[PDB]
This record gives structure tokens, C-alpha cells and sequence, in this order.
């Protein structure tokens, strides 16, 4: 049998053919391939769209838009990578409550990677927004590329560093194409990793309990449901590149950059709208951005705060509810993201900003000890 | 007791991989006109007389 | 004690030209492939297009 | 990587299992699915709905407020 | 000289309850500020909220005369 | 930081998932542009040949690229001149840099139309309802000589004077050029300026949609055909005792 | 921006002591009438209306 | 023994340390891991010239002469890159003619994408 002797096809069937897999991952398992088209569609439309973009702000606007009218399906070919972004990001969000719920972060290397690797799209899809150079474009990258200045010491000399100059100009424009271009093979790179420390133990499932006594082969089994699965993952991509390409994005960024004046109102994407409303929810320049640090690299210690004998919630009603308080409450935070600071809003932001850092680290952990006790151990 | 069509289909073009095939591609090439054609059809008689195709008959010359 | 095993009803499962246990399978075993085979075919006439 | 064979120990259960042509891929598809379905929102219903009810009412509230918030006062 | 089809239907659109009712609210504001001038109690709300129930009746129907 | 009134939603009839421009009204809104906007908004995206097929024949936009003229060259002699128009010359820009309009407009910077309608909240529905949406200022507001009222636009002063009224031009079909009509022909221009693409992705949606409808039930039923020897399997346990 | 007599008696008759950034009126400007700043805001860039 | 068993430096152990290597390669043997540098190289000074150069033929030219004039250090980057280019194809050239004169052709599946990475470096270059 050649499959399972020649060294190349030998690393393919250990990880998409005979691979045991558990019998019972649901629908929620089947976003970690999702990532993984969603990663290859922003390759090929990305490296297509990179054939006919300029990186200078004279005709980086323009290139663009010769993309959208002059070659031939461009448009369509920018709306998927537009769009391959979002849905890259509902893949990932999905994916991070998956692991949370049924409690996957106990694989400490494979989960504390996939930190890293959310870090890296946020740090992709941020240096990609740039490249258009419309208006949320600039100053979205001038309100970011500043968090850096609120560093003691040596802020600004890190913040005109990384300008090339005294403000985000030509020659940032010129390498954050050039970051944009080469990050993505560092992350397919990094969820390569990503994989090798997951076979090495294998899936969790629904149930938080070991799979060992009944597994089945990921062919054909996983391989059809993960084919479903992309086939839905088209379906809602195709619905937003063809019936409403610009519901996500902003109408602002359909005019040129301006270094002179703001628009009256900014918001993100809606991807970064909740880490956003952490940022304003505090009346202080460093106390806002470790904020918004602290609030992605919270993941980091989840797995220091288990406290449950259990390891799924599956069978924790009480952790359940505090899990969903805390969905409703990112929810929140994204209202707020996406709205001015003006009142109520910013003191709404500041209650959702506590109920979130409150959940993770007081309420869930004291929870899983509350019905360890009323399980008696 | 004649085979339905589903069984005679088997017999004649599934049972072996290489016509299982062969009728894909012909598949393919048959559905696609048909498809595009029908299709076409579909999305013009929605907006009669609303783009470049209808009004071409009064600027020919 | 290895004959007390039955093997359960699978009724509830099977396609209307099986549930007969005295007649043959192999009458509709042609039609039974075809149909499932046939889905597989148009699917990659789709996939191709 | 782990294989087939290596995983763990089991003892006296036996699997009967049916060839996929000898069956239908949808038995009883509304006749048993939807039962299963109502089963299963009734079960997690009250673990999901009221934090987000607790949104809906603060997103409803507070955008009422702003809304009118800038409206003028006769002072 | 030539007519409107604009014209015609905003003045078949203020006939009804709620768009009167808005047209009550800013004539009174037009005659509280003036009853002298100087204060800084402009008037511009009054008429949005005018403008807001009027522009919905003429969209519904408004179309339905033009090519 | 004023009061805001955002404008209905009129029933355009590419309004609709599957609904196209109206092309006889693109052509009339084409018309629009050139003799009234054109000489104060520049269109620095949009090119004759871009109408070709859409709204005009190659020999109509031809013709209308030439009663323009454009500069070119240089020559053998190293001079530029002036010649008409051809078909892949852009729209002529009404001023050569920002800093001239505002000087020929009080100021004030009439902005590129070419992706006017994605780039305000709104679309047609807000250039629409500003075009036709002029009136008297309330009491108590009094504008600054140079100004307009217009309570659509944020903050109810704007720099634009009515552009559109009755009898601004004729149109070549006969239509009566109301205000509302020249607005709505406009309106449907502006669109297609800014989405080209508009009709061709809603026929490509429909075929989407159409070939989804057949491949996710297949594809689901694929899934259930391998997963069914799973799903009816059946279990017992028989320990020896 | 020129400033004028109402803007300089605003500025010349506050307490400084609960500044956050603390300095009187007259290390900023060079004449009492001329204030010369550069338009981008200390917290994150943007440039205030 | 950790290096041994951590499923990362597994791999690293198996390729650079406790690998078995013949004790008599010579230096013509060297020229593998000189195309892994040259490579290193190419990518780095490749990467940080991407940082200024603009790709349209109006300022193609310029921006170019931009890194070799404006840019601290730009123009050591620059020829760097083109010469560890012409590097690559020395190192490449003794590789091949390493493997035809003591015959290690006979891996077939190594040499045979080997010439496969020959042609993609000649696509590059
Ligand atoms: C599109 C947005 C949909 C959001 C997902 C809502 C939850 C869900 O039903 O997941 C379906 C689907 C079913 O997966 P599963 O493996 O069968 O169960 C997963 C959980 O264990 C499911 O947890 P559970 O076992 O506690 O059950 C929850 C229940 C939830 O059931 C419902 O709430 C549907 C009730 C609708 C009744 C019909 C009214 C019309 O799931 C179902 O019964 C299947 C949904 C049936 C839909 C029928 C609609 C008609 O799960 C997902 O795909 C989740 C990701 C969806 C995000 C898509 C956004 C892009
Ligand atoms: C962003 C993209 C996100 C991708 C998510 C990945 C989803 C995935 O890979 O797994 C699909 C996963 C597969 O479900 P399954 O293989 O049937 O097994 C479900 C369990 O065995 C549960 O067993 P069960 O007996 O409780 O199943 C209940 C039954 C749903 O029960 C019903 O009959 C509800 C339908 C009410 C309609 C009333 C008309 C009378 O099946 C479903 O829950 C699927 C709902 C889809 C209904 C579509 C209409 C057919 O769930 C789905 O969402 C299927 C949607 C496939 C579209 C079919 C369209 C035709
Ligand atoms: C720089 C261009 C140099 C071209 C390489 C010439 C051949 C050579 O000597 O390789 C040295 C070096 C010695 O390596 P090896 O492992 O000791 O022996 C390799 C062969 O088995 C060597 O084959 P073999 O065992 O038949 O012996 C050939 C013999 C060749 O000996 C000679 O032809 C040198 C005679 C010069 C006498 C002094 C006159 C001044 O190699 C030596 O004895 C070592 C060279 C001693 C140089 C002393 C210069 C003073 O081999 C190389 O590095 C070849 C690549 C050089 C390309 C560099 C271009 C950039
Ligand atoms: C940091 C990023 C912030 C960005 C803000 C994004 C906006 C949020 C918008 C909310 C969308 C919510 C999606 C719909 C979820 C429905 C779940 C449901 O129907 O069933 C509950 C299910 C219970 O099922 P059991 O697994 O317990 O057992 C089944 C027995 N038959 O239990 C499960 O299925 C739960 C599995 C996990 C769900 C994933 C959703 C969470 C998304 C964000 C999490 C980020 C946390 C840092
Ligand atoms: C230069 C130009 C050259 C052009 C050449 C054109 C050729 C077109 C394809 C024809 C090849 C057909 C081969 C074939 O069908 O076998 C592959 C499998 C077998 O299906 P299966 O029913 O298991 O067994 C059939 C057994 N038989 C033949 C005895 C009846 O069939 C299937 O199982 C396939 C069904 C799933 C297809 C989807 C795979 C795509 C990836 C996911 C897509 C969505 C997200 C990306
Ligand atoms: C075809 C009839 C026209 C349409 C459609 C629009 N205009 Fe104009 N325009 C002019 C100036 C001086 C301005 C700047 C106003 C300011 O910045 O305060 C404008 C601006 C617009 C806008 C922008 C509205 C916004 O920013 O929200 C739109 C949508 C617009 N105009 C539509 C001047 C002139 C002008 C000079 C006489 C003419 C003929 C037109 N505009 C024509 C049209
Ligand atoms: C580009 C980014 C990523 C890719 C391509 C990716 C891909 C995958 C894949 C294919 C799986 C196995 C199949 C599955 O469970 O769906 C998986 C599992 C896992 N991932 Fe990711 N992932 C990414 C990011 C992340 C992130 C952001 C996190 C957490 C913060 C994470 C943590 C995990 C964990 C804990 C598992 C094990 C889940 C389990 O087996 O139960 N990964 N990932
Ligand atoms: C995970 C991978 C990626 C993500 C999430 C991503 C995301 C994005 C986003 C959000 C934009 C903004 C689009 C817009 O506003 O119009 C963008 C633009 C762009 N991306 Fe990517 N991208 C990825 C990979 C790539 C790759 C690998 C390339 C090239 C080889 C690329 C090339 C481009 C180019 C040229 C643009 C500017 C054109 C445009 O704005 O459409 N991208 N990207
Ligand atoms: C980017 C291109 C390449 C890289 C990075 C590379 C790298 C290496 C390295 C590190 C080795 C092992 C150490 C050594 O023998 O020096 C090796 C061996 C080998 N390479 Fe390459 N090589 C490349 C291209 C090629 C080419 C162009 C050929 C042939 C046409 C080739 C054929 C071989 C063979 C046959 C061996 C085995 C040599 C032996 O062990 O005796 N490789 N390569
Ligand atoms: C094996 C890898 C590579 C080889 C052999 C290679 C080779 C070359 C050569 C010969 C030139 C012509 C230089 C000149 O004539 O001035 C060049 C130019 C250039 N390369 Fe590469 N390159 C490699 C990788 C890369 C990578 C990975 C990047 C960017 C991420 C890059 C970016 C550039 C740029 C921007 C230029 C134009 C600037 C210039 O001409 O110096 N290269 N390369
Ligand atoms: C560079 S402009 C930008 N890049 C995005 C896509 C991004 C930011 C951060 C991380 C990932 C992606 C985003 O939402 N914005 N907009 C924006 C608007 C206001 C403030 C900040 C960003
Ligand atoms: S207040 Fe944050 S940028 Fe000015
Ligand atoms: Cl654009
Ligand atoms: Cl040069």
C-alpha cells in the first residue's frame, strides 16, 4: 500500500484520511477547514487583485478602482477578498467560542498558537484595509499606527519608526503592502504548526470527555462534511459579493485620503468593532490601549482559570449562562464600537467593558467551582 | 420486470469509473448551454425592455 | 451463547425494495446504486460548470 | 500522531451497522426531525435567550435616549 | 407653464392626519420665536420632523407618474 | 453636531436583489451630467467608451467624445495643442486643480461624482432627496451670503445653489424634463457611474443562487449517504457474568 | 488663529494648578494676540474641529 | 530528554543535530545549505527593498534610484539582492555539478525536484 509508505503522501494521510477523528463533533468543528479556505481564497483573490494595484498614494486609489471597471472580472475578484476577510473573521470568532465553550484550550500549545494566529490576521487584514487609501483607510490607520506613542519612554520613536516619517504617508503605504503581502504565508505557516500540535492528541467533542472508545476515519466521513460545510461557507460569501458588496464596508472610503481633516464620525470594521469600544472606555492614553491589549490577550490565561472538574459546559448549565452573557455583552461592545462617544453610549461601553474583563475573570472561574460543589467534588 | 431507468443508467455508464466519467464532461458541456441559456432567458424577461439588449432596434441607425 | 445474538430490525432504515426478507436483493440492486450514484454525478456536473 | 489500533482497550461490545445502499439517507426526515428539533431549542432555550433579551433591552433604551438626547428643551 | 408631477403630489400628501399635525407644531413655533426677536431658539427641528413624515407618502407613490 | 433628517427610500426600479438599471433613463441622466453638472463636478473615472453598448451605440459615443476638445502631445516640436476627443479620453475635468473651483465657487468644492452615490450614506435616496428637497429656511436660522439652504445636508448649509429645475434641458426622447424627472435620470446615471457592474453581478447572483438551490441539498444528501451506515448503527454490550 | 480680548482674559484667568499638562499662557504663544499650533490631537492623531 | 520528544524540536533534532551525515563530505557538500542562506538573503534584502519600490513604469526606474540615493542603507540592501542573486546561481551551479560528478542523481525523487527548484529560481531571478 503506497498511501501509507511514501514520505509525502505518508503526512497526507496521517492528517486527511485515516486520521481517527471523534464520531461526534458537530457543526462547530467544521470552522477550522472554513479558516483554512478562507486563508487560500485571500491568497488567490489577493495575489490576483496584487497584479494590478499600485502602492502609491497617488494612483493606489486609482488602481483600485481600475481593477473595479477596466480588467476583466476584477470587481468581482476584489469584492471576494473584501468580503473573504469578513468571512475570515466570523470563521475565527466562531472557531475561538467553540474552544471556549467545549473547553479545546486545554491543548495549551495548539490554543496558545492560535493566539498568535488571530493576532497575525488582525495584524493582515489591518495592513490590507490600508491599501485602498480612502479616507476610514487613513485615519483608521492613524488612530492604530498612534497607540503606540502611549508606550513610556520610547512611544514616539517606535511610532515614527514604523511611519517612515512624522505621519502615515507614502512610505507606509509602500511596506504595509509589503507586510500585507508576505503575512499571510507566515500564518498558513503558523496553522500549519497550528495542526502539529493538535495530532498530536487528536479532536475534543461536544462532550469534553475522551473519543478514544469510539473514533471514526476523517474520510470519508469529515472529508463530505467539511465539503458541505465550504459549500455554506460560498453561499455566504457569494450572497455578500453579489447582492450587497458594501452592507460591511463604509461609504467613506470611497473618497481619496485626506491628511487634513477627519470625518465627524469613525468606526472599524465590524470585526474590531468590540476591542474598539475597550479602547474609548477609558478617560486615559495608556490605560485605553493596555485595555485593548489585555482585552485579545485575555485568551492567553483562559486556561489558567479552569477551575470545572469538567471540561465541556455541556453539562454545566451555570457556565452556560455566563457564557452567553458574555456573547450578548461582545455584542454590546460592538453596538458601542460602532457609535459615537456621546451619552449613554459611553457609559453603556464602560459597563459592557467591566461585564466583559468581569466574566473571564471572577464570574466563570468562580462559577466552575460553585457546581463542582454541587456535584459533591 | 424490466429495469427501471436508474438501473439500466448503472448498467450502461456508472458501473465503470472511465464512462461514469465520460458522462460528467459530456454532462458538463450539455447543462452549461442549457443553463446559461435558460437562465438568461430568465433574467431579461424579469426586466423586459429595461437594458441595451431591448432598446438596441431603435438607434441601429 | 453466541447464537442468542440476533442481529436487530433494521425496518426502519431500509429502502422500500429491501423491507421483503424473502425476496431477492439483487432485483434492485442496480436501481438502488444507480439512484445514489446519480446524485454523485449531477453534483459534479455543478462543481465542473 | 495517533493510529488505528494504538488508541484504547474495549471489551464484549459489539456494532451492527447497515450498508449506506441498503438504506435511506432521509427515514422519516420531518416525521422525526422536527419532535428533536423543538426537544432541543426547549432544552437550551432558557441558557441562551436572556442574555440577549438583556441586549435587546439595553440596545433599544439606549439608542432612545441618544436619539433624543439632542433634541432641545424649551431652557 | 409646465406643470410638476413633484408639486402635485406634496399637497395631496399634507392632507393627512399625521403629516397636519406636524404642519400645527412648527406654524406655533413660527409665531412663539417671533413674537420678538432675540433670542438664539432657532427653528430647524420643528421642520425636519415635518419633512421626515412628508417624504415617506410622496416616495410610496411618487413614481408612479414618471417614465 | 446639528440635528439630522435622513431621507425615504424611493422605489427605484433596480431596487430590487434581481432588479436592473433602467437604461433609457441612464441615457437621459447621461445628458444631465453634461449640460448642467459637468461644468462644476468633474467625473475623473468615467470614459466615453464606458457608454458603448450600455446606453449609446460606438458611433453615438464617438460622435459625443468629439464635440469636446482635449489636450494631447506633445508633437515633433515639443508644444502641446488641443484635438477632439476619442473614445478613451475620461471626461473632461471642469477645473484643473481643487484649488481653482473653490476659487470659481464661493469657496466650496463641488467633490467627483464618479462614486458619489457609495460614498454618502443613502445612495440616490440622499441625492434624490437633496436635489428636490430646497425650501425656505426655518424661522430663525439666517444663512451667510454665498450659502443655500438645504436641510438635507449636514448641517443645513451648503454651498451648492439649486442645480436642477424645470425646463433645464429637453431630452432627445420627448420626456417631459420636470424636476423630478431630470432627478430621477440623473439618479440612475450616478448609479451606473458609480457600479458598472450593477446588472451583470445581479444576473451572476441569480445563477448563484439557482445552482446553490440544486448543489446543497445533492451535497447534503452525499453526506447523509455516507454518514447513514453511522447513524442507524446500533449497540449492545454483553459482559461475561 | 488671531486671538481677541475676549479669548485671552478666558485663557489668562484660569487656575493652572489642576492642568494636566500645566503651563500659564505665556510659554505657549510668543505675543499675547497669535496662537500657532499644529493640528493633530495628543491622544491618537486626529485633527480637532 | 526534550529534545527528542517535543513534537516541534523532534523535527529540527532528526534534520540538523543527531542527524547521521558520512564523515568524508567534502566542501562541494557545503553548497546545500549556501542556497538556504543565499535564499535567507534573498528574501530579507528582498523583502526591505519591497518596502520602497513602487511597480509602474512611470516611477519604476525612480524608485529604484530612490532606495540607491534617499533611503539610509538602501543601496547596500539593493546590491545585496542583486548580487546574492548571482550568489544563488554559483552555489546552484557547483550543486548540480556536485551531484553529476559523484552521482548523486540516483536519489531520484531529490534530484528530480531539484531540477524543479533549478527552473523556479531561473523564473525569480
Ligand atoms: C445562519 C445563522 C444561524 C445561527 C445558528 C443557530 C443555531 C443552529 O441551529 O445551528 C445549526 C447548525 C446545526 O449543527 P449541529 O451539529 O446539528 O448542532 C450544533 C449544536 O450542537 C446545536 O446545539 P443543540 O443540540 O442544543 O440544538 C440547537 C438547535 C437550535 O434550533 C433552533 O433554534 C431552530 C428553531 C427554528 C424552528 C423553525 C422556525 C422557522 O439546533 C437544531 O436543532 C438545528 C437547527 C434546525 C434549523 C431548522 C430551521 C427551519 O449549527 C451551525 O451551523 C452553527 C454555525 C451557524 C452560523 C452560520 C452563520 C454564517
Ligand atoms: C458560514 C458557514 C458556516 C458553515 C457551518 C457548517 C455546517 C456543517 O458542516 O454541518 C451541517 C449540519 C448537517 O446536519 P445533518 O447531517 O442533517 O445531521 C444533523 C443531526 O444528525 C441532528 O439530527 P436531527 O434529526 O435532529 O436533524 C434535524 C433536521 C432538521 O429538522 C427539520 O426537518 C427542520 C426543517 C423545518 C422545515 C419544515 C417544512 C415542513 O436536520 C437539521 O438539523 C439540518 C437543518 C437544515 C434544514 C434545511 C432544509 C432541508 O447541519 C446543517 O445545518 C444542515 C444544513 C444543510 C443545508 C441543506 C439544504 C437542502
Ligand atoms: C576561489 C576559486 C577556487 C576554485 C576551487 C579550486 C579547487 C580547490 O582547491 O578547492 C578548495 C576547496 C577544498 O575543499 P576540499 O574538501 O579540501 O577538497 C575538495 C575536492 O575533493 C578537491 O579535490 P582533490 O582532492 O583532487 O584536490 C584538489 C586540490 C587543488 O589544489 C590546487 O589546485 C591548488 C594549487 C595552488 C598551489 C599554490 C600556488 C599559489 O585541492 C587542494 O589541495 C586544496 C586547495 C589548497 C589551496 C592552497 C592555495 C595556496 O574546495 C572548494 O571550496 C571548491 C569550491 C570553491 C569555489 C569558490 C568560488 C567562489
Ligand atoms: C472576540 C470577538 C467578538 C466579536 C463580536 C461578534 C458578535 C456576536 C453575534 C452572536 C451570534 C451567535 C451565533 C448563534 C449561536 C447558537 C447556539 C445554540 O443554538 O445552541 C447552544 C449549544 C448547546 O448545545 P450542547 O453542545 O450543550 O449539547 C447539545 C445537545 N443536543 O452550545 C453551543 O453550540 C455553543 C458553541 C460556541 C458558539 C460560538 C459563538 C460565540 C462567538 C464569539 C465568542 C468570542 C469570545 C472571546
Ligand atoms: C484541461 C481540462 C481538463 C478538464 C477535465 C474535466 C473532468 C471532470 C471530472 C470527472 C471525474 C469523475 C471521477 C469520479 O466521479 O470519481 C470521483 C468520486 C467517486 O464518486 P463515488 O460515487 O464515491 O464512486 C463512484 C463509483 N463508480 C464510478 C463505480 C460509480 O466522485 C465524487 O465523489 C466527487 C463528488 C464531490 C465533488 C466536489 C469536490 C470539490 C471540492 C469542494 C468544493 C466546494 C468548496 C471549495
Ligand atoms: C447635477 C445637476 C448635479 C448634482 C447631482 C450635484 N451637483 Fe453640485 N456642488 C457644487 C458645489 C459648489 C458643491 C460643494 C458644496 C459644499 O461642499 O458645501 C457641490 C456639491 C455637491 C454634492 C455633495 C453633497 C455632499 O457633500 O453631501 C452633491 C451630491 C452634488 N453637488 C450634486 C456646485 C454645483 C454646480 C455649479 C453651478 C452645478 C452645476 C452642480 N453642482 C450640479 C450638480
Ligand atoms: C488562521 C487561523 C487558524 C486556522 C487555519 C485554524 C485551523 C484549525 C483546524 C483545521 C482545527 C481542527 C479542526 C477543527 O477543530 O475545526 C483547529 C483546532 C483548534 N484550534 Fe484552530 N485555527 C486557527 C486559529 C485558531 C485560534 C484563533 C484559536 C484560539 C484562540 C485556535 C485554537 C484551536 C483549538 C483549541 C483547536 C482544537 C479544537 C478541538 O479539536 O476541539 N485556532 N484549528
Ligand atoms: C488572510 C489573508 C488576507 C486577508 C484577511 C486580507 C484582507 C484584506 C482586506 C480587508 C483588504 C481591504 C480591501 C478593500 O478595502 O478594498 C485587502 C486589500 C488588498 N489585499 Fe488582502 N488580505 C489577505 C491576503 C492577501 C494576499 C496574500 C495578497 C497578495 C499577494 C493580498 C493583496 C491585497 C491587495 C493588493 C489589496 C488592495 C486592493 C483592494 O483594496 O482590494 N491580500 N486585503
Ligand atoms: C533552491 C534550490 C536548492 C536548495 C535550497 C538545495 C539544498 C540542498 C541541501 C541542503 C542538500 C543537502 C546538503 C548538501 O548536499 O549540500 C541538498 C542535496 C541535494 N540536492 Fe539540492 N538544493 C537545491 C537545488 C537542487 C538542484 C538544482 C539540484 C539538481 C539539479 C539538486 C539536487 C540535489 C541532490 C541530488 C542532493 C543530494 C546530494 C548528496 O547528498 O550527495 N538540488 N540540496
Ligand atoms: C531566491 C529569491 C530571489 C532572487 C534570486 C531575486 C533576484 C532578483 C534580481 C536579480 C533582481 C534585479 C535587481 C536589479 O537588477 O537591480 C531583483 C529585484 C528585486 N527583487 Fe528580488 N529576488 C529574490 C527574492 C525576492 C523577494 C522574496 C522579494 C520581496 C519580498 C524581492 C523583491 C525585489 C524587488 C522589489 C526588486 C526590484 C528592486 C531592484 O531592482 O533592486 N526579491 N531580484
Ligand atoms: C487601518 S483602517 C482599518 N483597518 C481595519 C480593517 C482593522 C483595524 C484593526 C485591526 C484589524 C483590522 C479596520 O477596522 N479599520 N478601520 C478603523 C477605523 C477607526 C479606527 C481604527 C480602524
Ligand atoms: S481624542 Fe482620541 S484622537 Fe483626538
Ligand atoms: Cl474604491
Ligand atoms: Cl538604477
Amino acid at each position: 500500500n503506497i498511501r501509507k509508505s511514501h514520505p509525502l503522501m505518508k503526512i497526507v494521510n496521517n492528517a486527511f484520511i485515516d486520521l481517527p477523528a471523534p464520531s461526534n463533533i458537530s457543526s462547530w468543528w467544521n470552522f477550522g477547514s472554513l479558516l483554512g479556505i478562507c486563508l487560500i481564497l485571500q491568497i488567490l483573490t489577493g495575489l490576483f487583485l496584487a497584479m494590478h494595484y499600485t502602492s502609491d498614494t497617488t494612483t493606489a486609489f486609482s488602481s483600485v478602482t481600475h481593477i473595479c471597471r477596466d480588467v476583466n472580472y476584477g470587481w468581482i475578484i476584489r469584492y471576494m477578498h473584501a468580503n473573504g476577510a469578513s468571512m475570515f473573521f466570523i470563521c475565527l470568532y466562531m472557531h475561538v467560542g467553540r474552544g471556549l465553550y467545549y473547553g479545546s484550550y486545554t491543548f495549551l500549545e495548539t490554543w496558545n498558537i492560535g493566539v498568535i494566529l488571530l493576532l497575525t490576521v488582525m495584524a493582515t487584514a489591518f495592513m490590507g484595509y490600508v491599501l485602498p487609501w480612502g479616507q476610514m483607510s487613513f485615519w483608521g490607520a492613524t488612530v492604530i499606527t498612534n497607540l503606540l506613542s502611549a508606550i513610556p519612554y520610547i512611544g514616539t520613536n517606535l511610532v515614527e519608526w514604523i511611519w517612515g516619517g512624522f505621519s502615515v504617508d507614502k512610505a507606509t503605504l509602500t511596506r504595509f503592502f509589503a507586510f500585507h503581502f508576505i503575512l499571510p504565508f507566515i500564518i498558513m505557516a503558523i496553522a500549519m504548526v497550528h495542526l502539529l500540535f493538535l495530532h498530536e492528541t487528536g479532536s475534543n467533542n461536544p462532550t469534553g470527555i475522551s473519543s478514544d472508545v469510539d473514533k471514526i476515519p476523517f474520510h470519508p466521513y469529515y472529508t463530505i462534511k467539511d465539503i458541505l460545510g465550504a459549500l455554506l461557507l460560498i453561499l455566504a460569501l457569494m450572497l455578500l459579493v453579489l447582492f450587497a458588496p458594501d452592507l460591511l464596508g463604509d461609504p467613506d472610503n470611497y473618497t481619496p485620503a485626506n491628511p487634513l481633516n477627519t470625518p465627524p464620525h469613525i468606526k472599524p470594521e465590524w470585526y474590531f468593532l468590540f476591542a474598539y469600544a475597550i479602547l474609548r472606555s477609558i478617560p486615559n492614553k495608556l490605560g485605553g490601549v493596555l485595555a485593548l491589549a489585555f482585552s485579545i490577550l485575555i485568551l492567553a490565561l483562559i486556561p489558567l482559570l479552569h477551575t470545572s472538574k469538567q471540561r465541556s459546559m455541556m453539562f454545566r448549565p451555570l457556565s452556560q449562562c455566563l457564557f452567553w452573557a458574555l456573547v450578548a455583552d461582545l455584542l454590546t461592545l460592538t453596538w458601542i464600537g460602532g457609535q459615537p462617544v456621546e451619552h449613554p453610549y459611553i457609559t453603556i461601553g464602560q459597563l459592557a467593558s467591566v461585564l466583559y474583563f468581569l466574566l473571564i475573570l471572577v464570574l466563570m472561574p468562580t462559577a466552575g467551582t460553585i457546581e463542582n460543589k454541587l456535584l459533591k467534588w | 420486470v424490466a429495469p427501471t431507468l436508474t438501473a439500466r443508467l448503472y448498467s450502461l455508464l456508472f458501473r465503470r469509473t472511465s464512462t461514469f466519467a465520460l458522462t460528467i464532461v459530456v454532462g458538463a458541456l450539455f447543462f452549461e448551454r442549457a443553463f446559461d441559456q435558460g437562465a438568461d432567458a430568465i433574467y431579461e424577461h424579469i426586466n423586459e425592455g429595461k437594458l441595451w439588449k431591448h432598446i438596441k432596434h431603435k438607434y441601429e441607425n | 451463547s453466541h447464537t442468542d445474538i440476533k442481529v436487530p430490525d433494521f425496518s426502519d432504515y431500509r429502502r422500500p425494495e429491501v423491507l421483503d426478507s424473502t425476496k431477492s436483493s439483487k432485483e434492485s440492486s442496480e436501481a438502488r446504486k444507480g439512484f445514489s450514484y446519480l446524485v454523485t454525478a449531477t453534483t459534479t456536473v455543478g462543481v465542473a460548470y | 500522531g495517533r493510529q488505528f489500533g494504538h488508541l484504547t482497550r474495549v471489551r464484549h461490545v459489539i456494532t451492527y451497522s447497515l450498508s449506506p445502499f441498503e438504506q435511506r439517507a432521509f427515514p422519516h426526515y420531518f416525521s422525526k426531525g422536527i419532535p428533536n428539533v423543538l426537544r432541543r431549542t426547549r432544552a437550551c432555550i432558557l441558557r441562551v435567550a436572556p442574555p440577549f433579551v438583556a441586549f435587546y433591552l439595553v440596545y433599544t433604551w439606549g439608542t432612545q435616549e441618544f436619539e433624543k438626547s439632542k433634541r432641545k428643551n424649551p431652557a | 407653464e409646465l406643470v410638476d408631477p413633484l408639486t402635485t403630489v406634496r399637497e395631496q400628501c399634507e392632507q393627512l392626519e399625521k403629516c397636519v399635525k406636524a404642519r400645527e407644531r412648527l406654524e406655533l413655533c413660527d409665531e412663539r420665536v417671533s413674537s420678538r426677536s432675540q433670542t438664539e431658539e432657532d427653528c430647524t427641528e420643528e421642520l425636519l420632523d415635518f419633512l421626515h413624515a412628508r417624504d415617506h407618502c410622496v416616495a410610496h407613490k411618487l413614481f408612479n407618474s414618471l417614465k | 453636531s446639528d440635528l439630522e433628517l435622513h431621507p425615504p427610500s424611493y422605489p427605484w426600479s433596480h431596487r430590487g436583489l434581481l432588479s436592473s438599471l433602467d437604461h433609457t433613463s441612464i441615457r437621459r441622466g447621461f445628458q444631465v451630467y453634461k449640460q448642467v453638472c459637468s461644468s462644476c463636478h468633474s467625473m475623473d473615472y468615467v470614459a466615453y467608451r464606458h457608454l458603448v453598448g450600455v446606453c449609446y451605440t460606438e458611433d453615438e459615443a464617438k460622435a459625443l467624445a468629439e464635440e469636446v476638445e482635449v489636450q494631447d502631445g506633445p508633437n515633433e516640436d515639443g508644444e502641446m495643442f488641443m484635438r477632439p476627443g476619442k473614445l478613451s479620453d475620461y471626461f473632461p475635468k471642469p477645473y484643473p486643480n481643487p484649488e481653482a473651483a473653490r476659487a470659481a465657487n464661493n469657496g466650496a468644492l463641488p467633490p467627483d461624482l464618479s462614486y458619489i452615490v457609495r460614498a454618502r450614506h443613502g445612495g440616490e435616496d440622499y441625492v434624490f432627496s437633496l436635489l428636490t428637497g430646497y425650501c425656505e429656511p426655518p424661522t430663525g436660522v439666517s444663512l451667510r451670503e454665498g450659502l443655500y439652504f438645504n436641510p438635507y445636508f449636514p448641517g443645513q448649509a451648503i454651498g451648492m445653489a439649486p442645480p436642477i429645475y424645470n425646463e433645464v434641458l429637453e431630452f432627445d426622447d420627448g420626456t417631459p424634463a420636470t424636476m423630478s424627472q431630470v432627478a430621477k435620470d440623473v439618479c440612475t446615471f450616478l448609479r451606473w457611474a458609480a457600479e458598472p457592474e450593477h446588472d451583470h453581478r445581479k444576473r451572476m447572483g441569480l445563477k448563484m443562487l439557482l445552482m446553490m438551490g440544486l448543489l446543497l441539498p445533492l451535497v447534503y444528501a452525499m453526506k447523509r449517504h455516507k454518514w447513514s451506515v453511522l447513524k442507524s448503527r446500533k449497540l449492545a454490550y454483553r459482559p461475561p457474568k | 488663529r488671531h486671538r481677541t480680548k475676549k479669548e485671552i482674559d478666558q485663557e489668562a484667568a484660569v487656575e493652572v494648578s489642576q492642568l494636566r499638562d500645566p503651563q500659564h499662557d505665556l510659554e505657549r504663544v510668543k505675543k499675547p494676540e497669535w496662537v500657532i499650533l499644529i493640528g493633530v490631537c495628543t491622544h491618537l492623531g486626529c485633527v480637532p474641529i
